RNA sequence: UCCGCAUGAUUUAUAUGUAUAAAAAUAGAGGUAGGACUUGUUCCUACUCUCCUGUAUCGUAGAAGAUGGGCGAUGGUUGAUGAAACGGAAGUGUUUUAUUGACUUGUCCAUGAAAUUCCAUUGAAAUCUUGUGCGGAAUCGAAUCCAUUGCAUACGACUUUAA
RNA sequence: UCUAGUGGGCCAUUUUUGGUAAGCAGAACUGGCGAUGCGGGAUGAACCGAACGUGAGGUUAAGGUGCCGGAAUGUACGCUCA
């Protein structure tokens, strides 16, 4: 289903830009592609395909479109919201939140999970009562 | 980060030597290892070439007394054990103790079929061999060099898979009722803000 | 890591000719020392001059004017095989002339076992027109509707859980 | 009463191909898989806990303590020095890495 | 007499004295034309050499920092009147039991430590 | 005299014993306070980009 | 023979910033190991902690700055606490060099209120009474201080945020 | 020899939560009640859940975890028995039922832990043999030598017989 | 100034002559072994690295880092099926 093409949106996995959204704007060869992102601290760059994973978002982008055109068409479409409203991005966001919990927060999660367990076991048994 | 006492490895689909080197290192670190389904191991290269390698091994016998000679074990788990032994300093006490902490078997006999079985990604054929590269299965190599139990293992494995499917079906149903009683809980909102 | 340098040098002036001519080369070398050495290597086979009787008057690293623009680079080389000498032409897609040159050296090492010492780069040019591209594998990359699946890598598991010896499940593509 | 240390394995002495240096032990720490993550455990107290047959002060538990000195290689192994050099029969035996000299 | 370090506590036994009862343990320099010990091949026994000499400050000192002075009579013990913190009295083996008592008493009067009391 | 060598690059007191000027030494002077012209030239750039 | 006079002046310790008074800390060693306590003040080498006695049973005591983990939990207001009395002399054992006889039968007297003097159970209650209002304000704090810290399977301290 | 009233010691303990059983493919259905019907090489139904492997999930608060309560469901954990059912590849394990103990932190208070007054440690419980008071009687063997055989044999060994 | 041992050498690089060739014989140059341990080349007098008092710490050479075995089942681009 997923293919390398101009306009295909990618998620960078290796390197200093790990976990950032980007769009293929030009295909240099079968190993590398020039990518871009409206984000200010993300620079237009050539990246190897092994450093990114393909998302399912494919943008209507012309080959070789510059930074200004990419940013405009990215906002014209819903790409930032389109990626974020997905099970993939939601699972990564949950992982990012989970990485930053301090000891107090881990204690809070444990307490809440204890409460959920009691309700879950009760609700299971009552369903079985019918 | 696997420091558990005993690990059970599903040998199906693993490359012989790569799995052997990982297991041998684990044994030397003090891990007890069980390797199950040794008949489903793979060796890269086409069948004829790997068959010839065993036949050349089978020629090596003590000229003046073959009962002293190299003992050529034919069963798949013995072929794996030989690979592991070759990667251990087995003539030392440390190597012998490492080797004794390995248990390699054909099929999945009853102690282990109710236990969790893991894989070793560094040794998986689908990850390591280029598609279209010919490879052989150890059970087939073993059966043509004198191993006698391909059929009984296969029949017992089909019976085990039927029971495991029944066990899995029962566990699927139980987890569904728990998940329904979980997503309907009011405490899900405060768990969301923590990433749970 | 190769870099491109322009090197300008000349015969040291003598009484016979007090205005020797200035000769320039573009050279791909890992540093300035190698660049100057390569300059004298190529100048010795054309002009009656050595390092002892010549001098370098300038050396400048040349960066790529458009490192963000994918290009086609045609490289003419002369190389020594085990049996003879040949000239050959190769084409590479890259964003820098340095990147193409590094691709060429790796390519000659892989396909002909040609070492660095056995290769002379005659010329590196950015090919502008589609039809001037002589290799089909290169001009198929100039198609606007170019599409292909991700190449077969050995999957990817972060950096840390890829260091885990044991996995609970078999991978899924 | 629960665990306040990280699990570790005593792998080998520091060595070349044929020469061993038992004054330094190579220790693999569970969950520590790079030389950068090994920096956290540098200086941490590490212990070898074992049972003998003769009680001392009513106890048959014996401990040999040490300290993590430096990372070893690329994969999170560390070098450790113990007050008494660890016996070679403990290769592959468990160790405990504490948090005791804490900077967090 | 402070921080006494021994560079080595093993004694340097003669090569092959472990294999032949006729070959005494006392050190002999191997002079064989093929000797692996003389050539210092790896894994062979060490040979005594001057690098093993101990710190000049602590050389000859017993663990307590004193040096064991042999005494054969009371007047030998009296030699250690001023040198009470540097020398200990070692009573000779061939001194009689009567004279030994008089020596132990004289040392105790002078505060001279006796290595072999009893 | 002199039982232990001390590296002046680490021991600041020793670096003061040698080199009395270190106290007044001023590194990181700003000299680009002006308009900063560009010195490349037409001939230089056409030679630079040949071939 | 007299030694030289060393050139080694005694300068104050600089504790890390994470150990500010009011920080919740996890104890790593000793009989109260694993306990979350509350930092009252910074002594020279140690932290005067309480981790209120009524909440988890840890009394006013010192702890070396190396043998704690400073949690980033919300700070507990210790502003209104008289911490200028907890000196080194306050925590110091009575000098037992010399006229002593180490044996058994002294555990019976050295343990209960037969050993704990007055004004030590009194100021313990005083600092506690000034800390419970701040602890009660933050939800889960009292349960958090009562619970013991432990490492579970999969925990990697070099990666965990504390 | 079995239980027993209970004395010592060992190890599960290479412990320190050392908890987690589908199967199969990888240019694929990975399958997740997988949904959706008629149980079929068909759904356009559920289509972005897939790809983050487990950084997951399950457990995890209380003198090594004490002593008393107000609320809230009507559940959860463990232990002893019941009658069992299913387990043969090495089943020695998995599941359920009736009586009866113990706990429950689902939520909220009260009492208590200190001087072990700055780390140098292990916490209890059961599980199997052994010293012993024995009530309760004992349900109970064999092999070998010396003999014998000749289907055997240098000697042992072997096949027989036997009180 | 007096005196010892020695007056069978051998190996390698490079230049050679004789020989069909040789783990052959004879010469040239330097480095070696003999009299040289140590790290490396699985092994090995001479090859690579390096020449050694007893030790602590650090860093290297030559050579390595799937397991035996200390050290990336590292990264990049290709080639190759026996
Ligand atoms: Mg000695
Ligand atoms: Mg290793």
């Amino acid at each position: 289903k997923r293919y390398v093409e101009v306009g295909r949106v990618v998620l960078v996995t290796k390197g200093e830009y790990t976990g950032k959204l980007a769009v293929i704007v030009d295909i240099v060869d079968h190993k590398r592609a020039l990518i871009d992102s409206p984000c200010s601290e993300f620079p237009r760059q050539v990246i190897r395909y092994g450093s990114v994973v393909l998302t399912h978002i494919v943008m209507k982008l012309p080959r070789g479109a510059r930074s200004g055109i990419v940013a405009k068409k990215w906002k014209a479409q819903d790409v930032c919201n389109k990626w974020a409203s997905s099970a993939w991005a939601k699972k990564l966001e949950a992982k990012k939140v989970r990485s930053q919990l301090n000891d107090f927060d881990r204690f809070a999660v444990m307490r809440l999970k204890k409460q959920r367990r009691e309700q879950v076991n009760v609700a299971v048994a009552k369903a079985l009562k019918a | 980060s696997e420091f558990q006492k005993v690990v059970v490895i599903d040998a199906k689909g693993h490359l012989l030597g790569r799995l052997a080197s990982v297991v041998a290192k684990q044994l030397l670190g003090g891990q007890k290892v069980v390797v199950v389904r040794c008949e489903e191991l793979n060796i890269s290269g086409h069948f004829f070439r790997n068959k010839l390698k065993y036949l050349a091994y089978l020629r090596k016998a003590c000229r003046y007394n073959p009962s002293r000679g190299a003992f050529h074990f034919r069963a798949p788990s013995r072929i794996f054990q030989k690979a592991v032994r070759g990667m251990l300093p087995h003539k030392t006490a440390r190597g012998q103790a490492a080797l004794e902490h390995l248990q390699a078997v054909e099929g999945i006999p009853p102690p282990f079929d109710k236990q969790k079985r893991v894989v070793v990604p560094a040794a998986l054929r689908v990850l390591r061999l280029k598609p279209g590269r010919k490879y052989c299965t150890v059970g087939r190599l073993s059966s043509e060099v004198g191993w006698k139990y391909s059929d009984i293992v296969s029949k017992l494995e089909e019976r085990r898979k039927v029971k495991s499917a029944a066990f899995y079906q029962a566990k699927l149903a139980k987890q569904k009722k728990i998940a329904s009683a979980k997503a309907a809980s009011s405490v899900n909102g405060k768990l969301a803000e923590f990433g749970y | 890591a190769l870099k491109e340098y322009q090197v300008v040098g000349r015969k040291v002036p003598t009484e016979h000719e007090p205005v020797p001519k200035l000769f320039r080369m573009r050279l791909f070398a890992p540093n300035e020392s190698v660049a100057k050495s390569r300059y004298w290597y190529f100048l010795k086979m054309i002009n009656k001059v050595k390092k002892a009787t010549g001098e370098i008057v300038a050396i400048n690293e040349i960066s790529e004017p458009k490192p963000l623009k994918a290009k086609v680079f045609g490289i003419w080389i002369r190389y020594d095989s085990r049996s003879g000498t040949h000239n050959m032409y190769k084409e590479f897609r890259d964003t820098t002339r340095v990147g193409a040159v590094e691709a060429m050296y790796a390519d000659m090492a892989a396909r002909h076992r040609a070492r660095f010492r056995s290769i002379r780069i005659l010329k590196v040019v950015e090919v502008e027109k589609k039809e001037d591209v002589r290799r089909n594998y290169v001009k198929q990359l100039l198609n606007p509707h170019l599409k292909f699946p991700l190449p077969h890598r050995r999957t990817g598991v972060v950096g840390l859980a890829g260091k885990k010896v044991f996995a609970p499940h078999r991978p899924s593509t | 009463g629960h665990r306040l240390y990280v699990k570790a394995k005593h792998l080998s002495f520091q060595r070349s191909k044929h020469v061993i240096h038992p004054g330094t032990s190579l220790v693999k720490i569970e969950g520590c898989d790079s030389k950068e993550e090994a920096q956290f455990y540098l200086g941490k107290r590490i212990c070898f806990v074992y049972k003998s047959n003769k009680p001392v002060r009513g106890s048959k538990i014996r401990v040999i303590w040490g300290t993590v000195s430096r990372p070893h290689g690329n994969s999170g192994v560390v070098r450790a020095r113990f007050t008494h050099n660890l016996p070679p029969k403990t290769f592959g035996a468990s160790l405990r890495v504490m948090l005791y000299p804490s900077n967090v | 007499a402070v921080n006494i370090i021994k560079k080595r506590t093993k004694p340097f036994k003669r090569h092959q004295s472990d294999r032949f009862k006729r070959v005494g343990e006392s050190w002999r320099k191997p002079r064989g034309i093929d000797s692996c010990v003389r050539r210092r091949f790896r894994g062979t026994i060490s040979m005594p050499k001057i690098g093993y000499g101990n710190n000049k400050k602590t050389r000859y000192c017993m663990p307590n920092g004193l040096k064991a002075f042999l005494v054969r009579n009371v007047s030998d013990v009296e030699l250690l009147l001023m040198h009470n913190k540097t020398y200990a009295a070692e009573i000779a083996g061939n001194v009689s039991a009567r004279k030994r008592v008089e020596i132990v008493e004289k040392a105790r009067a002078l505060g001279v430590k006796v290595t072999n009391a009893g | 005299a002199h039982v232990q060598k001390k590296n002046p690059l680490k021991n600041k007191a020793v670096l003061a014993r040698l080199n009395p000027y270190a106290k007044a030494y001023k590194a990181n002077v700003k000299l680009n306070t002006g308009k900063t012209p560009k010195a490349a030239g037409e001939k230089f750039l056409t030679v630079l980009h040949e071939n | 023979n007299v030694p030289k006079k060393a050139r080694k002046a005694v300068r104050p310790t600089k504790l890390r910033a994470s150990l500010a008074p009011g920080t919740v800390c996890i104890l790593l060693a000793g009989r109260f190991r694993g306990k979350r306590v509350v930092v009252l003040s910074q002594l020279e080498d140690t932290l005067v902690v309480t981790g209120p006695y009524k909440v988890n049973g840890v009394p006013i005591r010192r702890v070396n700055h190396r043998y704690v983990i400073a949690t980033s939990a919300p700070k507990i207001d210790v502003s209104g606490v008289s911490v200028e009395k907890f000196t080194k002399a306050y925590f110091a054992k009575q000098k037992r060099s010399g006229p002593v006889k180490k044996d058994e039968a002294f555990f019976a007297e050295n343990a209960p209120k037969n050993a704990l003097p007055a004004e030590r159970i009194a100021d313990q209650k005083a600092v506690d009474a000034k800390l419970l209002p701040a602890i009660k304000a933050i939800p889960n704090m009292k349960e958090y201080l009562a619970a013991s810290f432990a490492l579970s399977n999969g925990d990697r301290p070099h990666l965990m945020k504390f």
